[PDB]
């Protein structure tokens, strides 16, 4: 993505403080509650019928952690996102056929969850850099569709 | 418009926003300008980089209009009609920009009200903001 | 819902579609499956590649539901409520797919009614299809 | 874009029959009428207050012709779309700040206009190939945003 050296350092410094399990579980949980059609892909997680069931579901937390770990790989490879996400793009596009709009939705939810956890330290400027990161990841995941 | 449960959640959440509506409206605009540079074209460069008074004023108006909307959830088209004429008919604001502002508003709420911005409340606010956006983009002529 | 002028245009245009609604509905689905491969996941492979009966039946139902909608433009939520329960609550159809089908429906109308598919009519049909889509995605729970 | 050799030939054969002025004027005109916020970028064309004014406007026809000529360049350079549209991406993104969603909208309108002009010869299969072409062009034009 197009990040200055100063933005990049700010992006990496925040990531050192990110608990991938806590943030990951919350980001996936919110996606499932706020955009419920996404539930179609996670039947195996069990009961997702209401917010309390979703946020407390151990399978939601475990999968969210894996999703965040993969975001972390992107954050540490900002210059080769397409290559970093090639295999995941195959899975999401060729096996699951997830519409790419949902990649953007998840990216935006992640940003809202970072805002919730970091409060005023998640400045307008730092949010801006994160928006470029999540757009970059969404585009790399959507690569096998094009 | 929304379901009864969403209406309840939105009125409740907005009571926690209270007098900060205008300040949140201004911060949401700032977040939007920095995060989504295409949105800056509708405004003088000076107001975005060398001042803040005009952004704060637009911010207060956004906050006031949302407060009005929360008090008229049964008739949003009637409470916000005039704003669609301005944003769609006169200024030709691209509809995508209301989605961007909505995201930035949710971000701003999460920053200031972390304990009140629960998943259920998040979902209801998202639907509310989408309904407001629909009304604001209803009259391009 | 729509403006009076749009309502007039839609009723008029649909009178020219007449008895071909189901055939157009089936063709729009075919266009969608080939043009937008992600939409195929909701259906058996056999029905998309080795048969046509089930696609034609879904096509007829799409056509019938649009005809119903045209006769109830003042109350779309009431005429199509049951279909939202099925598409959103039960099947969890991604909302993007209604936008794709709408585009394919407009394409299908342009193919068969080139002289009636004028710019003004195109604009009114687009708004109609967007309103139908909104209702169909109204109840994910 | 991902086109088979058979699809590519079908795509090029239809383009030999495309009147860039007629199709171009109609595609831009419909964009302006169906998605009226786009009118913000074409004030110099004059009166765009109603459909008759738009479709008959000589400036709309002349600009539509240029737009279609540029689509034609893409159709004849399917293997290097990013490079073919680099300079146009600069203009649309850095000078005009057009939201990329509008590139997709114009692409879809173009497909509807091809359908209107070619009727039954514009088969579901040929429309499919054209959808890949217009997506490819939209993405190449949006390149300088990423
Ligand atoms: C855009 C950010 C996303 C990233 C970084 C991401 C990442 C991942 C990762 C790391 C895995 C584990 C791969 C494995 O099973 O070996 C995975 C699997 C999966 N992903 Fe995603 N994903 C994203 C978005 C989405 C969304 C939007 C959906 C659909 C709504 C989705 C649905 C799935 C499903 C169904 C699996 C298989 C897990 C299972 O079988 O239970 N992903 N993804
Ligand atoms: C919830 C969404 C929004 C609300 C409620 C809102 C509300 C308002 C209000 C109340 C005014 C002032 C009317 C007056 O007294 O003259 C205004 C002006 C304006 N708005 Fe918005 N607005 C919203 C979103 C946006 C968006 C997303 C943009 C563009 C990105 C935008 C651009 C403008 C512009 C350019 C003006 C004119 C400013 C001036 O003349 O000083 N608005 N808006
Ligand atoms: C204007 C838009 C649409 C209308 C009016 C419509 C209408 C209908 C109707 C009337 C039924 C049958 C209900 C019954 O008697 O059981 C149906 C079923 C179904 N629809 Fe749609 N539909 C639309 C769009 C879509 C879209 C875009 C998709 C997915 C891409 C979709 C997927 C399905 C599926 C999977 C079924 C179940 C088929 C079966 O059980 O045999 N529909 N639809
Ligand atoms: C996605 C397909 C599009 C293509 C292939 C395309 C192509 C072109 C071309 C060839 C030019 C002439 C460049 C020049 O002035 O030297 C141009 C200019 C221009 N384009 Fe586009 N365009 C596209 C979409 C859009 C859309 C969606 C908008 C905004 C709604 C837009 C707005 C403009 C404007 C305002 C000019 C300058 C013309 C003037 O000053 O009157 N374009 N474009």
């Amino acid at each position: 993505v197009q990040l200055s050296g100063e933005e990049k350092a700010a992006v990496l410094a925040l990531w050192d403080k990110v608990n991938e399990e806590e943030v990951g579980g919350e980001a996936l949980g919110r996606l499932l509650v706020v955009y419920p059609w996404t539930q179609r892909f996670f039947d195996s997680f069990g009961d997702l019928s209401n917010p309390g069931a979703v946020m407390g579901n151990p399978k939601v937390k475990a999968h969210g952690k894996k999703v965040l770990h993969s975001f972390g790989e992107g954050v540490h490879h900002l210059d080769n996102l397409k290559g970093t996400f090639a295999a995941l793009s195959e899975l999401h596009c060729d096996k699951l056929h997830v519409d790419p709009e949902n990649f953007r939705l998840l990216g935006n939810v992640l940003v809202v969850v970072l805002a919730r956890h970091f409060g005023k330290d998640f400045t307008p400027e730092l949010q801006a850099s994160y928006q470029k990161v999540v757009a970059g990841v969404a585009n790399a995941l959507a690569h096998k569709y094009h | 418009v929304l379901s009864a449960a969403d209406k309840t959640n939105v009125k409740a959440a907005w009571s926690k926003v209270g007098g900060h509506a205008g300040e949140y409206g201004a911060e949401a605009l700032e977040r939007m300008f920095l995060g989504f540079p295409t949105t800056k074209t509708y405004f003088p460069h000076f107001d975005l980089s060398h001042g803040s008074a005009q952004v704060k004023a637009h911010g207060k108006k956004v906050g006031d209009a949302l407060t009005l909307a929360v008090g008229h959830l049964d008739d949003l088209p009637g409470a916000l009609s005039d704003l669609s004429n301005l944003h769609a008919h006169k200024l030709r604001v691209d509809p995508v920009n209301f989605k961007l502002l909505s995201h930035c508003l949710l971000s701003t709420l999460a920053v200031h009200l972390p304990n009140d911005f629960t998943p259920a409340v998040h979902a209801s606010l998202d639907k509310f903001l989408s309904s407001v956006s629909t009304v604001l983009t209803s009259k391009y002529r």
